[PDB]
């Protein structure tokens, strides 16, 4: 049905309110370097494998997305999200999720 | 399309949260 904004942004709460959890739960079970789970006010990125690129569904919650495709983040060997070439923000590629992308 | 102000604020969060350019 025809999701409203405030619907929408609820949602987003209550799915941001779940990556705190997971968030928490690995800090408080710690293991090697990967890359940590990270909340970027869309979906929440799990524990990535170093030096992969991390595939997340996109997300079921957001009412415009295209739930067949994938959302792309890169963890390089070191355990942190790489940051796009010549800018100094996280990459992430959605256009799998999204038509006007 | 639906509610352009859901439409309109999902524009927002792909702008600054899709960053490979
Ligand atoms: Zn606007």
């Amino acid at each position: 049905d025809v999701m409203t904004k405030e619907e929408q942004i609820f949602l987003l709460h209550r799915a941001q309110a779940q990556c705190e959890k997971r968030l928490k739960e690995v800090l408080q079970r710690p293991a090697g370097r990967p890359c940590l789970p990270e909340w970027d006010h869309i979906l929440c990125w799990p524990l990535g494998a170093p030096g992969e690129v991390v595939a997340v569904p996109c997300p079921d919650y957001i009412y415009d997305f295209n739930h067949k495709g994938h959302a792309y983040r890169r963890c390089d060997r070191n355990g942190s999200w790489e940051l796009v070439p010549g800018h100094n923000r996280t990459w992430a590629n959605y256009s799998e999720c999204v038509k006007f992308l | 399309i639906q509610d352009l102000r859901r439409r309109f604020f999902l524009h927002h969060l792909i702008a600054e949260x899709h960053t490979a350019e």
